């Protein structure tokens, strides 16, 4: 199948940094645009960007810029997001979430990850 | 585009012996499952006729004598007995590309 | 009408030495340059496409370099075989403007 | 004023295999993008290096419609970066390409009961493919037993195998009309318009 | 293999016209550019220009506008330039040259057709 | 059984158009090409191109671009063919061929008549 | 970045019965939208993509309408098991937007 892994919870004070592991598993990791999103509680979600895997060539939302830099490495195929200087406004889930296989448009997202609810 | 020619455009057979007609290909034109080469009969005032499907599987409903054989870019046909009826010319043809080419055509006259 | 500038007309050293060969640009050409080799029979074949190291069917000693607008080919170690004048290229705008030539020959 | 054909290589009746790709040069246009967005029947729509909001907002300098049919789990092959049997063999995109590869689905069109042996693919090369270069030797090929005399023996195969195109094989077996847009964005005079 | 074989050397008068040839046979000629080179003796490359031989489109350049006219044969898979009223200044290399990705170099080399004009 | 009909004999004046029919009859129309194939007193046989009735489309070769379409009725279940623009060395009998499902086409199977066309004054 | 709304964030409608969301988007966009469902305490999944396209291993009841603007949801006869939130998606210029959501609960 098509399995998308993350760390657990993190625990942080106002002002640090964090990052959080996305490991792929089960389909060609070369091949496939991994995104990310954040989902605060009871509210709808919102952007951060995305990582082509092959290059490491970032793009990122407007409102974050700053906070979230992303990484890749295509031999342990992990997609890396570095989180830096958190308030506790940014205390969300974050998901790490391919597109359709077979659908391909740029932005829909088929299957998700678990999610790292980060304080 | 991918031409044909028939050698040899003049063939005449006795009853009891086979015939051999030949088709050169300018491609090769094959792969590994298939052979991409056709095989027709046109007797004069009359349309033309079936006899092979991709160059070796016979079509069904033709006396079982017309058998045909070939690898890449040479094809010949064999009649093993010949008859009052074969004295027709016999078309070639590709489906490579899209330009499909019938070839030249020999006619076969019984001796 | 970005004008290569190439800065040597003639340069000279001997086997087993580490020569470089640099053209400068004139404006911003943002990594689209090339590096050629003739030698004198009349022979051009290219030795490096793209600036940053993707050559095309040489040995593995010609690598250049540089970014922005300042650019320069090099060879690790060069023998007879390695005889030309080696020009640059510019692929962004037309016209594309070649090089002066840097022409080799063993001290 | 006059609009350059969209309808010639889009909605064509037969499309081309995929080791002889065809390809029209698109030049003097007033190029209306709306017909390509407004169907739900394209597939995948993914723009390199252009956001496709933008695409009726900009002037280039040529536009090469690429076209060929592939399998459902190669459209991703035809992509900056990736290898597979399509992208190595057959047609590799470059690195730096600004485009946009459109495919959709066509199971009603490119499929027979018994199967559809018309479009073929490469199997085995000595080198793998440079950005868009194209080969159609169909030779009897060396891969080893170093005397050759075409029979097509032990160790020399032939270099396309057909693709195997029914109705009943799911998707990942299926034939998608890929067409590749590719914009040549060169300083030069602004050749094709919105 | 692919090679790019051109013309042999050539005499001219002032006045009259030669019409060069390079013969393109080993890749698709009419899916890519042409293009024409000069060598003055002694001094770099000047592109003269390119001809698409798909539809016959011409990029030629400022200089060499009206004196070389460029045509392409799409069945003899051959290309020509047609330098008119010349003088002593077209004395020098002819060149011909092309490649799949025009951003990414010029791949394939002719040999070159030396030109001298005199009496 | 499957078979195939065409129009008359017909004489052509130079500069005109001519319908050529093609009546089909005893299959399912939508499932089989209907290839057209000319044949110029004993040369070799070209083929012109067939149309898909199930896409509405043809595939004219390049050298019959010019001077040949291919128009078909799905209701009645007949296909048509019109030549414009004609010189006279165009005058031959024209075949009315049977193909496979739309794009798959490597035989023809059942072929027409032919209407034999003359080109004079 | 694109808004986008929808009518009512609680739309609360009995068992087995119709439901219709409404996700009015700010700017044109021809049919690039998507929907998708959220069980509380998991991640969403993708039900309709495209303004009509049903993806595969939803169940049909539901049905993607609507074209301009405003598109609409609607669910045939409704069970326990779609009791949950409902994000309206565009997927046309870059901030790749979410609707607002609609929490369900039987009445
Ligand atoms: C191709 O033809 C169909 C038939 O009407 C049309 O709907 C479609 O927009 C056309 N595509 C293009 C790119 O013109």
């Amino acid at each position: 199948e098509i399995q998308l892994q993350q760390s657990g919870p993190e625990l942080v004070a106002p002002g640090a940094s964090v990052k959080v592991s996305c490991k792929a598993s089960g389909y060609a990791f070369t091949s496939y645009n991994m995104y990310w999103v954040r989902q605060s509680h009871g509210k709808s979600l919102e952007w951060i960007g995305y990582i082509v895997p092959y290059n490491g060539g970032t793009t990122y939302n407007q409102e974050f810029k700053g906070k979230a830099t992303l990484t890749v490495d295509k031999s342990s195929n992990t997609a890396y997001i570095h989180l830096n200087s958190l308030t506790s406004e940014d205390s969300a889930v974050y998901y790490c979430a391919k597109e359709g296989t077979y659908y391909g448009y740029d932005g829909v997202l088929a299957d998700w990850g678990q999610g790292t609810l980060v304080t | 585009d991918i031409v044909l020619t028939q050698s040899p455009a003049s063939l005449a057979v006795s009853l009891g012996q086979r015939a051999a007609i030949s088709c050169r290909a300018s491609q090769s034109v094959s792969t590994s499952s298939h052979n991409y080469v056709h095989w027709y009969q046109q007797r004069p005032g009359q349309p033309p006729k079936l006899l092979i499907k991709y160059a070796s599987n016979l079509e069904c409903g033709v006396p079982a004598r017309f058998s045909g054989s070939g690898s890449g870019t040479d094809f010949t046909l064999n009649i093993h007995p010949v008859e009052e009826e074969d004295s027709a010319a016999y078309y070639c043809q590709h489906s490579w590309e899209i330009p499909y080419t019938f070839g030249g055509g020999t006619k076969l006259e019984i001796k | 009408d970005i004008q290569m500038t190439q800065t040597t007309s003639s340069l000279s050293a001997s086997l087993g030495d580490r020569v470089t060969i640099s053209c400068r640009a004139s404006q911003d050409i943002s990594n689209y340059l090339n590096w050629y080799q003739q030698k004198p029979d009349g022979t051009v074949k290219l030795l490096i496409y793209y600036t940053s190291r993707l050559h095309s069917g040489v040995p593995s000693r010609f690598s250049g370099s540089g970014s922005g607008t300042d650019y320069s080919l090099t060879i690790s170690n060069l023998e007879q075989e390695d005889i030309a004048t080696y020009f640059c290229q510019q692929g962004t705008t037309l016209p594309y403007t070649f090089g002066g030539g840097t022409k080799l020959e063993i001290k | 004023t006059n609009l350059c054909p969209f309808g010639e290589v889009f909605n064509a009746t037969r499309f081309a295999s995929v080791y002889a790709w065809n390809r029209k040069r698109i030049s003097n246009c007033v190029a209306d993008y709306s017909v390509l967005y407004n169907s739900a029947s394209f597939s995948t729509f993914k723009c390199y290096g252009v956001s496709p909001t933008k695409l009726n907002d900009l002037c280039f300098t040529n536009v090469y419609a690429d076209s060929f049919v592939i399998r459902g789990d190669e459209v991703r092959q035809i992509a900056p970066g990736q290898t597979g049997k399509i992208a190595d063999y057959n047609y590799k995109l470059p690195d730096d390409f600004t485009g946009c590869v459109i495919a959709w689905n066509s199971n009603n069109l490119d499929s027979k009961v018994g199967g559809n042996y018309n479009y073929r693919y490469r199997l085995f090369r000595k080198s793998n493919l440079k950005p868009f270069e194209r080969d159609i030797s169909t030779e009897i090929y060396q891969a080893g037993s170093k005397p050759c005399n075409g029979v097509e023996g032990f160790n020399c195969y032939f270099p396309l195998q057909s693709y195997g195109f029914q109705p009943t094989n799911g998707v990942g077996y299926q034939p998608y009309r890929v067409v590749v847009l590719s914009f040549e964005l060169l300083h030069a005079p602004a050749t094709v318009c919105g | 293999q692919v090679q790019l074989q051109q013309s042999g050397a050539e005499l001219a008068r002032p006045g009259a016209s030669v019409k060069l040839s390079c013969k393109a046979s080993g890749y698709t000629f009419t899916f890519y550019w042409m293009q024409w080179l000069k060598q003055r003796p002694g001094q770099g490359l000047e592109w003269i220009g390119a001809i698409y031989p798909g539809d016959g489109d011409t990029r030629y350049t400022q200089r060499f506008k009206d004196k070389a006219t460029l045509t392409a044969d799409k069945s003899s898979s051959t290309a020509y330039i047609q330098l008119s009223s010349l003088a002593s200044e077209d004395s020098a290399v002819y060149y011909c040259a092309g490649g799949e990705y025009d951003n990414y170099g010029f791949d394939y080399w002719g040999q070159g057709t030396t030109l001298t004009v005199s009496s | 059984e499957v078979q195939l009909q065409q129009s008359g004999p017909e004489l052509v004046k130079p500069g005109a158009s001519v319908k050529i029919s093609c009546k089909t009859s005893g299959y399912t129309f939508t499932e089989y090409t209907l290839h057209w194939v000319k044949q110029s007193h004993g040369k070799s046989l070209e083929w012109i191109g067939g149309f898909d009735p199930n896409f509405g489309g043809a595939t004219y070769n390049l050298k019959f671009e010019d001077k040949a379409t291919l128009t078909v009725d799905k209701s009645s279940n007949t296909a048509y063919m019109e030549l414009r623009s004609l010189t006279s060395e165009d005058s031959a009998v024209f075949y009315c061929a049977r193909g496979d499902y739309g794009t798959s086409y490597a035989y023809f199977d059942f072929w027409g008549q032919g209407t034999t066309l003359t080109v004079s004054s | 970045d694109i808004q986008m709304t929808q009518s009512s964030s609680y739309l609360s409608v009995s068992l087995g019965g119709r439901v219709t969301i409404t996700c009015k988007a700010s700017d044109h966009i021809n049919n690039w939208l998507a929907w998708y469902q959220q069980k509380p305490g998991n991640a969403p999944r993708l039900l309709i993509s495209g303004v009509t396209n049903l993806e595969t291993g939803v169940p049909s009841r539901f049905s993607g309408s609507g074209s301009g603007k405003n598109f609409t949801l609607s669910i045939a006869s409704l069970q326990t098991e779609d009791v949950a939130t409902y994000y309206c998606q565009q997927y046309w210029s870059f901030p790749w937007t979410f609707g607002g959501g609609t929490k369900l609960e039987i009445r």
